[PDB]
Parts: structure tokens; C-alpha cells; sequence
């Protein structure tokens, strides 16, 4: 049989797909996640804050 | 309207009538589901049949549907006075970029 | 009970914009996609647009793409349709329908009341 | 030892609200999602609702959506189920179960003792 | 109750019984897991089998199960006096918006 | 109205690189795949490359594979074509087209204006 | 150019001409669709016919096409002066690694 | 240009394993299937194994099935051959070839340079 | 070697020689394509003819091939000093579980 | 000048005109609010709309606004002679070190 | 080497069910179909069932159709034979064989060891 | 055991439609073609229609072609016969039979119970 | 009931082509071969061409072979006839007929309405 | 012990030995990395290979490894007297609620 | 030096030269911006391009760059005598604990 990729296929998005949220997903916290401090963030982190005494 | 429906179908009260919906090889003959809607003259459409055999809670047992090959049919048994409404068949057409494709719309009049 | 209410319709001359809204209640808005369907006076039904539950994907009918814009606000439970460069062919009644999916095709389980948008000069 | 202790049941005439609770101990509450399941007297089990570990996603059964509200308090290790406008069909025994996920579907490994709500006139 | 279970099955002590759970092409025939629970007459359900082959610590080796095609069955060997309980199968159905779908619930009677 | 506007042509000595672009407006760029088609002066049309809607798949003609590279940026609605080690045989007018699929084959449903790439010494 | 075309076709105004595009058993004889493009002298190609029979909104009723066996034909009836353009047939060839294969291109000259 | 470079050969005593490799450049690796072919000294060519473009389907010759394993890594453009329980008759020069399909049968358009594997004691 | 080839073929420069590759009802007589390869004494095989008639870009016009029934042939016109190599035919055999089957191989000696 | 506003728009008295402010994915498309100010020719700018929907008591009900994606608009109905003033859109940009960013500004003209 | 090993046999009273299995090693399980063959004591051989390589087609003998069920699981390289409502005539030794096809008829190149199933009371 | 159970009969006035069905169990439905045979009261047997196992080929008697339509759904083991424009001489008992083939002609090995369809006014 | 409807006639100058179509209804089109029969005004009948049910086989009369082409489309239930280089002698009324075979010779059970083709200068 | 390892392997100094680690479709076959650890008899474990191919500074070039499918292996060349230690393979299993899963542990004995 | 840069490049005055920076799936191909720095032979480096397309006020319009996939390139057109400097590429790598990662460093020499 043909072992190569098929170039004659639909290259566009499928509108006939389920548009709703999936109830069959893992509802639990992920234990396999980066536990470290992520040395990539805005180090000048004064971007925008309330300048008044109260929120 | 890629789905073809008869413009009108009539029958006497108490008898059985059938509304057909004929498609092609891209929408119905490709294996996609056919759903039916009912619109009274002055209100929005209401879902009637989904999955080609199933019905919601409010819909009575009188309405039934089926599909086979390239065509699908909606069968109504025991016509009543309130069944005067427009019936639409909806499916998905492989050849377009839209979620739904509707039929022409069949107006049912019971000879009361 | 599921209750979808539309507004924003009216009479507008051709060539300018109009923004509709479909406020919802009685269900979790952010779990479902929404549709827009329009019916021309004396004609059948016509699918207009769809939006995903998260807003990531949008699909439009060939006759309205580039002019219409669909968006949602999950914090106000309100669906929007921004309609620009209106033509006389766009006069119809617009319905918002909640999305559903059975096996291989989707349907609309609960619909709104509908609003009338007319374009004339 | 995982413990799920429930309360909040009783007799309520139809038309008003009732709130349940499911106190937890013996595990990290904030790392797990929770379910609610009911069993009508002499009947089978019916899934009711689920909540995510952070509370972001909620899912309800079609027969209870819009009336029931599920929420959690990660600081008290407690789970709530706020039921509004109770119908006679809502009489059953209510359980809280801890969520789990194997490959492609989820199950409940630890269940609560159960509380029983009667609604009648 | 999408998943179908026979309402009751019985057997003599020391013999083998098989409880069945048959679904459709959307829940069990779609590749989703099947999980089994046991409920004694006066207590909350306990997990019996998960992942179609695995079992918790408290469950003895007598209980076992598997799945094939659209059908999943629970096989019990060495019936005992304490095995009288309601046994449910649970899976996920693609056609609704709920995490779990349960079965009807079989009652196991030990012919003591 | 679907608009595809191209840029980046010019005159280049053989052996070095050139980058074309096709800015887009009037449709949802991220929902569609795109093609590149070139036409040598006085010759017919030749298909060059395709890219999927998400960029996951790329296909090339046998005469340009390993030298050309097609890519897209969905946040700017722009399509690119990186041409390396240009040869004299690559002198043509390049068109960006929008992909469409009917039953068992695909076609190009809106085309761009075209740009001229000249390779000479 | 796996699909071969006549290099030129001419006809007087008001009559009917035919442009043919014959291929082999791997592109047109294998069941793949044939599409037609029109390129006016100074602009980019424009889609003329897709799906072997269908035409876009801008294309008038004068143009039509069909295929049978391993050949596809484009029928233009009632020539005008503005019909002078190159016509290309496009399909998919199973023996290559490309999405489209084009024909040689036929120039139509109207004998005004 | 299509370039296939192989390595991993050498001398290995019979009864134990060896791993070959074939690094690629000049084409999209994830679009093509690959072959392994060997030639005993002074003999003809012998087909060994094939792998699909996505790695879903593997086929082996009758004399090497159960012992040899073919795999690919699309992120490194590398083709592997894990050779286990080597015997004396497995002494040959191994080539990697790129799969092509014409009408009803396949061939290999581009071949590697070849690496020599000697099994001896 | 399910395909049979003569062990050697020789000829002086300037004339035409033929290399035959006979098969059976399962590989060549079953309608499967025949391809040819050339291997210089110290290098890897190089594709020569595919599809029983076609040649790649680098191959000159001297080499041509054809098949009829259960047999295939390779015609080499105008022998040169650089044509000394082994020539292999390849097909697919229905009776095995392999993608390719090779012939014995024919060594061409140019009588310089 | 990271925000873009039209140099000038005009309309008849009493009609509705649209003033738009198009931002980017960093200022408006990033989820930050847009505030509108109306500056009279002879005095300081006055707050018009805050929170993308909220207006002060002094601002009449004719003024309104909304935002979607990376763009925001100011909708003015019932144009009056006193509406002739400069309008600015204000948001916050993540990529800079400024609390506010101001657009080009729109001069509104009423065809009195 | 090809190894087919079965299990699940034993003694069963008539009228009830029993399950067999045939674990495999030494070849690609998902590339082949499998047969079941049985031999009553002191008698000849009898063909029972076959399954396709993907499990799409199943064929059963006339005497066992409607009662026996053949299935495969490509993840564990195992083949199953579910026997329901066994009769006294079903006592035999059951073999699992690997399918091969030559020209117009199939055969089994590799057989298992055999397992004994006795139906008696 | 092969079970063929027909349903859908009754009394219907002439000129309109009726739909029969034949539910199956005890054998692999998708491996067999089916037949419809009818018997007028007091008359002989008459062949009506046959459908292939995959539904690719349909054949009808000359006296019913154009009015009757046979169909199957392999996922529920059901056979259908859609009768349109029912006439008076269409009154008979209809059977569903399982197709079989011996050497040069076909027969029916298993039959259904049969339902009465009466057309009168 | 069998209806054959013909269209595509008219007046055409000699030397060029005209196309005919015979739409079918009331039977399974793919199960039958078809015929073309012509009758010049005042003359008898002449057989033109036959096409098999699957289109594999085609035959033509000696006086029209090499100029006419017969074809069918089983998905639209329509028969075609492409006549190239029409002459004056081709002026006749063309009929489409359904093929039938009795013992050793064929006949046409049902005939179409017919269409008139006029070739003159 | 979700990951399976041979309890012990051995080889003479100067030869090549191969330690394997077999997993399932949930830990190794799901695309998660495999890491190796070396524990001398009297000390804590030390990282040996991370990222399935990478090694720290202190680890010599002798140790190497790769994965394929559902299995990964650690190849050691040039056995030495100090290679007497316990080797553990580690990955992450999607099915549990733990960060790491360890194997049984393979003992390498140098045939001195 | 996870980012790879050519050790030295050259270009005649007035010609166009390119400086390439090659990364992997963790630094450049993972969606992190690439920044370019220019350092005179005797002073500190100075910012030249940030955000793969943007340059400060001091940098002339001659310097421009872009990124694609796992590679980045800095294009300098109209080479001048003062363009002789070391050019560095900077991004962020996911697998390390450093904010910046620099390349090998490219020396540009003008062939005056």
C-alpha cells in the first residue's frame, strides 16, 4: 500500500466538530508540572496598580 | 438549500402523513445525522427529532423519524389540529464551510 | 429552565452597523457553544455563525464572512453579533441557539425568541 | 484514612432551597475534584455534578442544571451542594465521591456515608 | 440508564457467575473504560474494578472482569454469603454532558 | 471581500535567498489552508506548495523541495514563502491562493494579485 | 503537464466551442474532480468551474463543463469579445506528491 | 538535494544486539515512508523492513521478523534499525531507501550510502 | 529470488543488449509494476526505470524498458564503457508478506 | 501614539456617527479597559466613558461605547452643535512603562 | 521464533460459559489474522472461527455460530475465544493458528500448543 | 439459534405507504444477504426483493419495482421493506429469509414468522 | 412506473457537436443497460449504440462508430450521447430504450418520448 | 514498580552490557522522558542520564542510552571495577498521582 | 551556546549579508523572542534588534531581521566600514535556569 503522506486531503478546519466543553477530562491537579521558579518573567514588575489607598 | 423537501403536505385528521428529506452523497449519504425542527406560525423553532430516531421530553410519541440511503423521512401518525407547522430537516454538508445546512421547509396542513 | 433573550434589532439604513445581543440564563453559559440562525420573511432557515465555548474558533456562512463578527462574554452570560456593512439582503429574524452534538452532526436544543433586523432606505 | 462525612439533609416542602455539605479529612482536598451522586429509594445511581480542583469548571446533569449549585472551600476542606426550587423527583440519597481518572474515563474511589433528602407536601 | 444490565442473576455457593454490562457504540464501543461498584443493602457503594482489569486492595482475587467490543462483563468465582449486593457498571457516554453514566443495577442472590 | 495582496518580489542574483509574503484580509485566516502557484513568463501554471490551516502539514513540488519553505503567522494574517538557493529556472510570477476542497480534489477559490521574482546574472 | 490540452481554439462570435482536457487513469480516470480557471491577459487566474459542473456567482451561464471516462470538457456557448483568455484544467494526479496538477493551457481567440 | 547518511555499523559477536541509523536532509522527513535493504557480499539485494510515515504500520521480512525493529524520530529526521540476536547470516551491507509508490507497486527513488555489519567470532 | 534473471550478459560497445526478468502469475502476471536498479561496483543502487517505461532525470535515453505478460525486459542501446554494473528488477509478490521482491541480478560486461 | 484614531469624521445633525479606536493584542486585546475623553477646544479634557460602558453623571445618555477584541468604538447618536470636540481613546500598554497611552484623537464635525 | 501459547481450558458443566485465550510472541500481532481449530478426542480436525487483522470481519462455523465469539486486542498481543452455552459436543482440544494465504486458499503456518476443554456433568 | 422476527403489519387503505421490519439475532447479520417473500391468501409463494450483505446491490420483482425499497442497518441487525403506493393485490403475508447459495442457484435456509399486510378500503 | 425523458435537441449546422440526455425514473438505473435508436423522418428504425450497466462495454453501429460517444452517470440516473462532427445523414428522432434479453436476442421493454435533431445548412 | 527491569545482568570487564527498562503505554509510550540513577552500595543515588540522552559533567562518556516505543535502555561500554552499583530507571506514569515512578533496580556484576 | 552562530562572515561594501542564529525546539521553536546585540571591538554591546523585528532609534534602517521555526536571521543591507563588529543572538531556553542564552558570536568583516 502507499506508505507516504496523502497530499490530497482537506487542508481546512472542520466546522463539524463538537463545540462544547469536554466533561471527560482529568479534574485533578497535575503532579507532573514544573516545580521551579521560572527564570523568565517581567523583572521590572511594576506594570499597573491602584494608586489609591483602597481598592 | 442542499436538502430537498416537498413545499407542502396535507392529510385528514387521524391519518398518517410523511415528510421526506432527500440529500446527496455529501450530507446524508456520507453518514451524517439528520435532525428535525418544528416552527409554529408565530414562534421560534423547537427541536423535534435528533439522531434520526430520538425525541425530546416535550415531544409526544406521535412524531417519529428514520433515515436510509440518501433520503430521510419524518412520519406523523394521528394528525391533530395543532400540528399545522413548518418542518425543517437539518444535516451537515461536507462541501461547505458551515456547521448546519437546512432544507427548504414543508408546511403541513390538516384538513380540519 | 433555559431562557435565551435577544435584543438589539431595529430599523437601520443600508451601509452601516448594528450590534445584537442574546442574554442567557438557566444554564452554565461557558460550557456551551452558540449559534446564530436567521430566517428571511417568507423563507426558510439559514445558518449564520458559530462560536466555541472558549471563543477559540469561529465559523461564518459564506455570505456573511468578513462583515459579521461573533463574540461572547462568559462573565455576563451574553452573546454578541456585530454586523457591519449591512445590505438589504440582511433583513431577517435572528435567533440564538444553544449548541449540541450527537454523533456526527450538531443540532440546536434550545432557541431564543428572535429579533427583527430590517435594512431599508 | 480517607473520610467523607456528610450532613444537611432533612424534610423540605417543595418550592424552597436546601444546602448540603461533605466534610473531608485524611487527604489533600485541594488536589482532587469531587462528584455528587444520588440514589432514589429502590432505584439505581444517578450522577449529579462535578467540580474541578481549582473550581474553574462545573458540570451538571441535564435534569439538575440551572437549579443546583456546586462549590468548594479549599481552606475548610468542605464541599457544598446548593439545591434551589426542589421538586418531588429530587428525593434520594446524596453521596460525595472523590474523583479519579484512569485512561479515558473517570471513576470514584472514595465515597461518603450519604445523606437523605425528602421533599413532599 | 444507557448501559443495560440483567435485573438479577443467581448461583449456588462455590460456583461461578457472570454479570454483564452491554452498551452502545458511543460509550463502550467508543473505547472508554468500564468501572464496577458494589453496594451492600445498607451502605454506600465501594469501588470493585477500575480500568476493566484492575481492583483495589480490599477486593479479593475472586472478583475479576474484562471488556470486549461493545460488551463488558464481571466474572465472579467462589460465591460467598457476603457477596449478595447490587453491582453497577459505570462508564462515559459521548452523547451527553455528564462525566459518569451508570447501569440499571443487578442483584446477586447466593442460593444458601 | 476576500483580498490577497503580495509583496517581496524583485531581482536577485542566482544562488541567494528571497522571501515573499501575502497579506490577507476579508476572511478568517486561521480557518483555511493556503497554496503557492507560480507561472513562468509565457508558460502555464505550476503548483508549488501547500500548508495546512494549523501549519502542521507541508507539501512541496519535487522541483523545489529542500530549497523552499512555506510558513504562516495566524496573529498577523500573513503567509510567507522563504526561497533559498535561487536558480534561474525559478523566475516566474508567484500567486497565493486560498484552498478549497470539493469531493475528491481541491481547487483555489480566491487568488492574489501576483508578484514577479526575477533571477538573473 | 500530465493533463494535455489543445494549444489553441478559435471560433466566431455567437457560436459554441469546446475545450477538452484529457488525462490518464491516475488523475481523471481515477475519479478525481476537474476544475477550470480563466486567466485574462493582464491579471491573475480566476476560478471558472469547480466540481466538474458548478460555477461561482460571477461566472455567467454561458460557461459549462462535464467529464466522462478519462476526459473532461469545457463548453462555451455564444462567444463574446471579452472571452479571450487562457483556460487551464486542474486535477490531482495519484502518481505525484502534489496537491494540484495543471493542464497546458488553451488560448481562446474570438474571430471578431 | 536528498541526502541520506548512515552510521552505526561495526563488528559484533553473534547472539547480541546492534543499532543502525540513517540521518536525512533535504526533504520533509515526516511525509515519507522508509525502507531497509541489505546485500550479502557477492549476492543480490534483499528487502528487510518498511515503516509508514507516521510510524503506525511496520512490516518485516520473514527471515528477520521478531528480531529486528524499525522506528523513526520525526523531530530529528532519523531512521533507526534495532537489530537483536544477531546471527552469522546477518552479515551484509545495509541501505536506507526512501519509499515511493507508482501505480500498484512501490520503489525507492533515493538511497543511502550503506553501512557494513559483520557478525563473526 | 522469486524473479529470475540471467546471471550475465555481455556485448561489445555500440550495439544493443537485453536483460530479461521473468516472473509468474503472482508478481508480474498479477499486474504489479516492475522497476529497475543499477549498482556500480563500489556504490549503492541507483534507480534506473520505474513504472516499466519511465526514467528519472539523470538517466539518459539509452536505457528503456518494457513488460509483456509475466516477463519484463531492459533494453540498453549503444553500450558504453560506463555501463558495466549489476542490474536488478523489483516487483511485489502476492504470495509473501514483503513490500519488495528482487531478482537475481545480471552483471553486464562490456567487451572493450 | 500606539492607539490609532481617525483624523476627523463628520455627519449631519441628529444622525449617528462611529468613532473607532483600534489597538493591538498588548493594550486592548490584552483585556485592559478603554476610557474616552472629550476635550472642548477652549478647556481641559473631560471624562466621558470609563470601564468601557460607564459614564459620569454629566455625560448625557447619547454617548455610549463598547469594545471587542483589539478594537473599541465610541457611538454617538443625535449629533448636536455642542458635540464638536476632540475625542481621545485611552488604555494601558503592557510593552511600555506608562500608566496611560493616548491615541491620535478624532475631531468630530457636525454639518450644521 | 513464532510462539503461540493458549490457556483458559478446564472442565465445565454443560449450559454455561467459558473463555479461552492465546498469547503470542515473536511476530507483529496486528499484521495477521488468526484462526481457531478444534479436535474431538480420537477424531479429525475442524475449523471453528477466523478474525481479520483489524477485527472488522469474523466468520464462524455453522455448528458454533451464534454461541462462540472471537475477538483480539492488539495492545496485549492476545486472542480470545468466548464460549457461551457449551454443549457436550464441544469437548475437544482447541488450537490457535496464524493465518496465511497462498493463491486462492488460506492455510495456517504456525500453530499453538493446544488446550483441552471438557464439557461433562 | 437463528431468530427472524417480523413486525409492522396491519390494515392500510390503498394508495399510501407502510414500512415493515425484520429484527434478527443468533448470527452475524452483516455477513448475509436477505430476501423478502410474500404469499397471497390461498395462493403460492412469490419472491419480492433481495439486498446484498453490504447493501451495494438491490433487486426487485417486476411487479413491485419502483414502488418497494429494501434496506438494512447492520448496527441494529434490522431489515426494512418500505412499501409505497400500496395496491389491492399487495395484500399478503411477508417473510424475511436468510440468503444461501449452493452451486448455481440460491435458496433460503431460515425464515421468519411473517406479518399480514392488508390493503382495502 | 418506467419513465424515460429526453432533452437536448434542436437545430445545429453540420460539422459540429450536440449533446443529448435521457433522464430516467421509476427503476434502479445501475441494474440495466440502455440503448439508442434513431428514426429519420419517413424511414424505419436504426440501432445506434448499447452501453452495459457498469459502462465497461460499449458498442456502436458501423455508420456512427468513431463519431458518437455513449456514457452514463449512475449517481444522477441520466444517460448521455455525445455526437461529434454531425452530418446531414444524422437527421432523425433519437430514442433511449431500456435493454432486455430473453433467450438469445435482446429487446427493449420501455422506450422514451424521443427528441428531434436537425442538421442543415 | 510500574517500570519493569531485569533483576541482574553481568559482563566481563572491557565488554558491552545493556540494561533495559520496560514500561507501558501510560508512562514511556505516552512520550514522557526516562531518567537513570546509579547507586553505589554504600552511598545515595547519583543522577546518571537525564533527558534520555544527556549526562552530567561527572558521568563519563562510557554510559549512553536511548528509548524506543514502550522501552528504554542504558548501554554501558568498557566495564570497570567501579561499575558495581544498582541502576534505576525513572519516568512519570500518567495513571497515578505521584511525580516519579521507579523501577525494580538492575544489579550489574563485573565478571572479574 | 545552545544557539549556533557562524564564527565569521564577510561581505563587500554595499552588498547584503545575513547572520543566522540556529536554536532548537526549547528556545527558539518554543515561541520565545530572539534579540540581537552588536558589540564594537573596544566597547560594550549595544541593543540592535528586539522582538525579532523591532529596533531602537539609534539603529539605522539597514539592520532588519525575522524568525521562522527553529531558526533566526539578521539581515544587514548596504554594508558600511563601521559595520565591523561582533553580532550576538539572545533568547530564553526552557530547559535551563537562566534568563538569557547567548550564541557563539558572529564576526562581520567588510572586504574593503
Amino acid at each position: 500500500a502507499n506508505p507516504n503522506a496523502n497530499p490530497n486531503a482537506n487542508p481546512n478546519a472542520n466546522p463539524n466538530a463538537n463545540p462544547n466543553a469536554n466533561p471527560n477530562a482529568n479534574p485533578n491537579a497535575n503532579p507532573n508540572a514544573n516545580p521551579n521558579a521560572n527564570p523568565n518573567a517581567n523583572p521590572n514588575a511594576n506594570p499597573n496598580a491602584n494608586p489609591n489607598a483602597n481598592p | 438549500s442542499v436538502l430537498t423537501q416537498p413545499p407542502s403536505v396535507s392529510g385528514a385528521p387521524g391519518q398518517t402523513v410523511t415528510i421526506s428529506c432527500t440529500g446527496g452523497s455529501s450530507n446524508i449519504g456520507a453518514g451524517y445525522d439528520v435532525h428535525w425542527y418544528q416552527q409554529l406560525p408565530g414562534t421560534a423553532p423547537k427541536l423535534l427529532i435528533y439522531g434520526n430516531i430520538n425525541r425530546p421530553s416535550g415531544v409526544p410519541d406521535r412524531f417519529s423519524g428514520s433515515k436510509s440511503g440518501t433520503s430521510a423521512s419524518l412520519a406523523i401518525t394521528g394528525l391533530q389540529a395543532e400540528d399545522e407547522a413548518d418542518y425543517y430537516c437539518q444535516s451537515y454538508d461536507r462541501r461547505l464551510s458551515g456547521s448546519w445546512v437546512f432544507g427548504g421547509g414543508t408546511k403541513l396542513t390538516v384538513l380540519g | 429552565q433555559v431562557q435565551l433573550v435577544e435584543s438589539g434589532g431595529g430599523v437601520v439604513p443600508p451601509g452601516r452597523s448594528l450590534r445584537l445581543s442574546c442574554a442567557t440564563s438557566g444554564f452554565t453559559f461557558s460550557n456551551y457553544g452558540m449559534h446564530w440562525v436567521r430566517q428571511a420573511p417568507g423563507k426558510g432557515l439559514e445558518w449564520v455563525a458559530i462560536i466555541w465555548y472558549d471563543g477559540s474558533r469561529n465559523f461564518y456562512a459564506a455570505s456573511v464572512e468578513g462583515r459579521f463578527t461573533i463574540s461572547r462574554d462568559n462573565s455576563k452570560n451574553t452573546l454578541y453579533l456585530q454586523m457591519n456593512s449591512l445590505r438589504v439582503e440582511d433583513t431577517a429574524v435572528y435567533y440564538c441557539a444553544r449548541a449540541a452534538y450527537y454523533d456526527t452532526s450538531g443540532y440546536g436544543d434550545y432557541w431564543g425568541q428572535g429579533t427583527l433586523v430590517t435594512v431599508s432606505s
